[PDB]
């Protein structure tokens, strides 16, 4: 990323803070309802409104993302781990990871509409396929 | 294809869209998120920096009639194919636009719809609205198959 | 959608595919390539290298059930939506598979094709049998649109 | 890319050799012919079969493809300038990137039928998407 993204990501997700957890449990929820093709990867997920996995579920998303953003310049080293559960052993379709990201979009922009600016949403959409790239790296 | 609790929540929401700002919202934020849609669209003038994009007097005006087509669509669901008949033929036959496109704005419009409604647009609500969205575009790929 | 030159040419060709084969190989190469596509054939068994999915009985089985659902559109090319209809069901509401895919394994099938005529597959030919798999690819995705 | 990969990049790459210009130019023309919205990009060329300037930009791409593969490790440097001129310049649609890439693996197989086994089928797919990974990379 440009030095301009990077500048816009960390104060977006400056921002986010403790809220980090809730807004991943938003967006695989939003994910489920809309695109019902994502469901088939978690058979052994209660996957119903207000389900107590997807909410712990949200929290390791958004903890793996958190990551991402402190290690933004060395990122295929700071989720290297994830491409190997998501690519070699799940087979996660590479179309859902764009799926999941524009969910993602749709939660920060509901809950942040001050800092959800036309210039942030090209920062975080740069950031997010980045992290999108890297989950795929094994293919 | 929408249940009637889908149609109902689409139509509820659509009645307190301020039909002047959201569609140049929108035209403006693919430009700015996809640069290379800013091709299709050289006469509009500048496209040089975010700022002159969103205060561009062109782009906020052609939203108007972007957003008013998606308006003519919720009427019609019942017959997309029909409605986007001649906008099909413009966009395919004489632009030359990728169908990806299509997609990627009905995809920029729920993110817009979901900036200005907030906790109004709820996970239920943009499920009925992805499926709005995707109707439309691929009425105007039709052209293409 | 095709010539009468398009259309000859297309026919004239696909009556020297060997149907025992070419199925197989397209199946085959699918599951090689883009690998996220053998979650769906997990009760197909050995698929763990390259030459285990190859000369993997199911996968040749299966090739030749591919192969004959082209052929049934190649015979009907003028009403597609309606000879894939039931398959388009099976592959969108029971089996979940991503429309992309369909572009994919229609793309791998132009490759197969090429790999085994050589010089005879000239680029007009490519273009002819482009249009056919997209028109395929299309039918198929009908029961999501 | 995977040191089996570069071993079966560099195996196909050798066999092509002399005749990379030529495979290069059967690419465009296959392109321009199948996906005729391409043609939007060379308002500045005659795209009748055997011209002249098809050849001649046959070559251009053939001979920045030897460079990637001879500097397969380095790629984003290697191609830098032609990540600024596609993306920056002449704004090429992302979906292009892979047209292009296709056309070339239909020239390949109809030419090296020998040489284009599964296994080096899906090496060459993965060199090719990282090509047009990093001249996208400005996007
Ligand atoms: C930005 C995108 C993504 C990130 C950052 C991400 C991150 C993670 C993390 C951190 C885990 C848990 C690792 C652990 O156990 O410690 C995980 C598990 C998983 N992810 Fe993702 N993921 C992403 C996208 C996706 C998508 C799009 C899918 C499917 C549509 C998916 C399917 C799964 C599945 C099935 C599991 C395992 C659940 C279980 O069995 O416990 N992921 N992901
Ligand atoms: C997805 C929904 C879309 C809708 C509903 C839509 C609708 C329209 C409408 C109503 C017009 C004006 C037609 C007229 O009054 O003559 C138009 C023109 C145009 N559209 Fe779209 N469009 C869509 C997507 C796109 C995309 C994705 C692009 C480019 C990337 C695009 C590029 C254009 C261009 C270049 C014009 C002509 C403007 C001019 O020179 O006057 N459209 N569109
Ligand atoms: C143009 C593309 C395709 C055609 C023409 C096609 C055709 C068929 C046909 C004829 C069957 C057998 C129907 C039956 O026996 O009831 C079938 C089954 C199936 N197809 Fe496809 N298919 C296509 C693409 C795909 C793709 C891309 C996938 C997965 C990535 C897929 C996954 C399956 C599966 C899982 C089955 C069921 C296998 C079983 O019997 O256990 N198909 N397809
Ligand atoms: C693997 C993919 C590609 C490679 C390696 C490649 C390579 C090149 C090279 C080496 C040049 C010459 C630059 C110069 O004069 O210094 C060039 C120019 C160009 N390329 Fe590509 N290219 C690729 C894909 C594409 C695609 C997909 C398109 C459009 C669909 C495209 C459109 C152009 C255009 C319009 C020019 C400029 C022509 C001119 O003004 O003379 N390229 N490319």
């Amino acid at each position: 990323l440009s030095p301009a993204d990077k500048t816009n990501v960390k104060a977006a997700w400056g921002k986010v803070g403790a809220h980090a957890g809730e807004y991943g449990a938003e967006a695989l929820e939003r994910m489920f309802l809309s695109f019902p093709t994502t469901k088939t990867y978690f058979p052994h997920f209660d996957l119903s409104h207000g389900s107590a996995q997807v909410k712990g579920h949200g929290k390791k998303v958004a903890d793996a993302l958190t990551n991402a953003v402190a290690h933004v310049d060395d990122m295929p080293n700071a989720l290297s781990a994830l491409s190997d559960l998501h690519a070699h052993k799940l087979r996660v379709d590479p179309v859902n990871f764009k799926l999941l990201s524009h969910c993602l979009l749709v939660t920060l922009a509901a809950h942040l509409p001050a800092e959800f600016t036309p210039a942030v949403h090209a920062s975080l959409d740069k950031f997010l396929a980045s992290v999108s790239t890297v989950l795929t790296s094994k293919y | 294809h929408l249940t009637p609790e889908e149609k109902s929540a689409v139509t509820a929401l659509w009645g307190k869209v301020n039909v002047d700002e959201v569609g140049g919202e929108a035209l403006g934020r693919l430009l700015v998120v996809y640069p290379w849609t800013q091709r299709f669209f050289e006469s509009f003038g500048d496209l040089s920096t975010p700022d002159a994009v969103m205060g561009n007097p062109k782009v906020k005006a052609h939203g108007k009639k972007v957003l008013g087509a998606f308006s003519d669509g919720l009427a019609h669901l019942d017959n997309l194919k029909g409605t986007f008949a001649t906008l099909s033929e413009l966009h395919c036959d004489k632009l030359h636009v990728d169908p990806e496109n299509f997609r990627l704005l009905g995809n920029v419009l729920v993110c817009v719809l979901a900036h200005h409604f907030g906790k109004e647009f709820t996970p239920p609500v943009q499920a009925a609205y992805q499926k709005v969205v995707a109707g439309v575009a691929n009425a105007l790929a039709h052209k293409y198959h």
